[PDB]
């Protein structure tokens, strides 16, 4: 879902969570969380709409 | 045929002028009401252009 942060994008969170402008100027920035994010026994406490 | 011919030169180039509204110009349309009711903004701006 990151390669939907990005302007012009479609999809569950670019539509309905964070929705980029068509002239957006700026910078995207991600990176791997699993280790601390994710916990044992699966991490559900993260939500999206 | 000197009177004759200024007026078919005006028609012909008034001819021409409203059939290049028939042209798609590489757009996927010829009729820009199509891509407004069709394409969303981010691709409409394009083939507007």
């Amino acid at each position: 879902e990151v390669r939907q942060i990005a302007p012009g994008q479609t999809g569950k969170i670019a539509d309905y969570n964070y929705k980029l402008p068509d002239d957006f100027t700026g910078c995207v920035i991600a990176w791997n969380s699993n280790n601390l994010d994710s916990k044992v026994g699966g991490n559900y406490n993260y939500l999206y709409r | 045929g000197k009177l004759q011919d200024v007026v078919n030169q005006n028609a012909q180039a008034l001819n021409t002028l409203v059939k290049q509204l028939s042209s798609n110009f590489g757009a996927i349309s010829s009729v820009l009401n199509d891509i407004l009711s069709r394409l969303d903004p981010p691709e409409a701006e394009v083939q507007i252009d």
